[PDB]
């Protein structure tokens, strides 16, 4: 439909805390850190344990509690298709996205999935998804993003252009890729 | 029982350890005393129902910046811990830990606890203190941070004589246990 106002999607809405990130320190320079201090070094087990970049994004999930079947995104290798694949959800539907991802080698400091909305080239929406910080490993992490509700339509009812991407506290690109969803009714 | 992880913030020497210590084995520590607690999880009873509560407690050092938040993930509360006799790290809270724990865990009560409520009357404290241009924390000061940083609940304690040591876990607790209504954010449009 007509959007001409759609260029205005409110103020920012937004109440971001002034947060300092982490100076750049690897996990060598951790553990060697107060190595005599015993507690320390529980402390820092009971939170690390014992041709690839430091995170790789396997795949988003749409957990929909309505319709059967999961809802994917292969996040590994081709991601060009995106730009043609076309994905519906129906009308204000409850739903949340599942993130899963894996870390190797270094900390991810504050990780996070930030996802840009467009509709004809006019950003109507600015999300971010804080995911956390996380050690190293091989068993691969998942997480939920809090519940919520996909808008209403008997106006935002058109199809969308979506851009989105991962990054972090260090401001690094693990990810990031364009595709195109539509707001159906059934 | 239901589990609910809490993480124990705030500068270093306020008293994070002696208080998880102070409360799991009913003693104050005196001399011997850990930087870092060992995580453990008590089985406490509250409002008639048993909660396996999984108490965290952090090295507050800015030399572990980037290594601490790792324990925030999948937390349900947490608390940023201050000394009632020590401005600075009051201070120190609006500066360094509400920004770090909010940003790392948006939405997830947060409860402040001024620690050390045993020093806000000791002569010698309001002396050393006293001769620095400094006083001690006042109750309505940090009743008013805690509005500021949107706290669920304000509470002062001390480790050394246990009092209201019980309620800052009680209150921990029910902020996880049936809070407010959230406003289901993020509603798009
Ligand atoms: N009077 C008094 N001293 C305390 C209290 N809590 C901790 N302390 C003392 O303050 C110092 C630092 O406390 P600690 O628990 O190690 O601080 P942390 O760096 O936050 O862990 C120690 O010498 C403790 O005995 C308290 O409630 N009252
Ligand atoms: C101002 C906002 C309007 C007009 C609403 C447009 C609809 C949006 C932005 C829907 C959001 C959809 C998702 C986040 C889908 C998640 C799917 C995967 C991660 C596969
Ligand atoms: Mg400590």
């Amino acid at each position: 439909e007509q959007l001409a106002q759609i260029a205005a999607e409110n103020e920012e809405d937004e109440h971001s805390v002034n947060y300092k990130p982490p100076a750049q320190k690897s996990i060598q320079e951790i553990q060697e850190l107060d190595k005599d201090d015993e507690s320390l070094r529980k402390y820092k087990e009971a939170l690390l344990g014992r041709n690839v970049p430091n995170v790789v994004v396997t795949g988003l999930t749409l957990v929909c509690s309505s319709a059967p079947g999961p809802l994917e995104l292969d996040l590994t290798g081709d991601l060009e298709s995106f730009k043609k694949q076309s994905f519906v959800l129906k009308e204000g539907v409850e739903y949340r996205i599942k993130i899963s991802f894996r870390v190797n080698r270094e900390i991810v400091s504050g990780m996070k999935y930030i996802q840009h909305t467009y509709r004809k080239g006019v950003k109507i929406d600015k999300t971010d998804y804080m995911v956390g910080s996380y050690g190293p490993r091989a068993e691969e992490y998942e997480f939920l993003t809090p519940v919520e509700e996909a808008p209403k339509g008997m106006l935002a009812r058109g199809s969308y252009s979506i851009k989105s991407r991962f990054t972090d506290d260090d401001k690094t690109d693990h990810l990031s890729w364009e595709w195109n969803l539509t707001i159906k009714k059934d | 029982p239901q589990a609910i992880k809490c993480v124990v913030v705030g500068d270093g020497a306020v008293g994070k350890t002696c208080l998880l210590i102070s409360y799991t084995t009913n003693a104050f520590p005196g001399e011997y005393i850990p930087t870092v607690f060992d995580n453990y999880s008590a089985n406490v009873m509250v409002d008639g129902k048993p909660v396996n509560l999984g108490l965290w407690d952090t090295a507050g050092q800015e030399d572990y910046d980037r290594l601490r938040p790792l324990s925030y993930p999948q937390t349900d509360v947490s608390l940023i811990c201050f000394s009632l006799v020590s401005p600075a790290s009051f201070e120190n809270v609006r500066a360094k830990w509400y920004p770090e724990v909010r940003h790392h865990c948006p939405n997830t009560p947060i409860i402040l606890v001024g620690t050390k409520l045993d020093l806000r009357d000791d002569k010698d404290t309001i002396e050393k203190l006293k001769e620095k241009k400094l006083t001690p924390i006042t109750y309505p000061q940090g009743l008013a941070m805690a509005k500021e940083i949107g706290a669920v609940k304000y509470l002062e304690c001390s480790a050394l004589t246990q009092r209201g040591l019980k309620t800052v876990f009680d209150e921990a607790i029910r902020a996880v246990l049936c809070p407010p209504p959230v406003k289901k954010r993020k509603r798009k449009c």
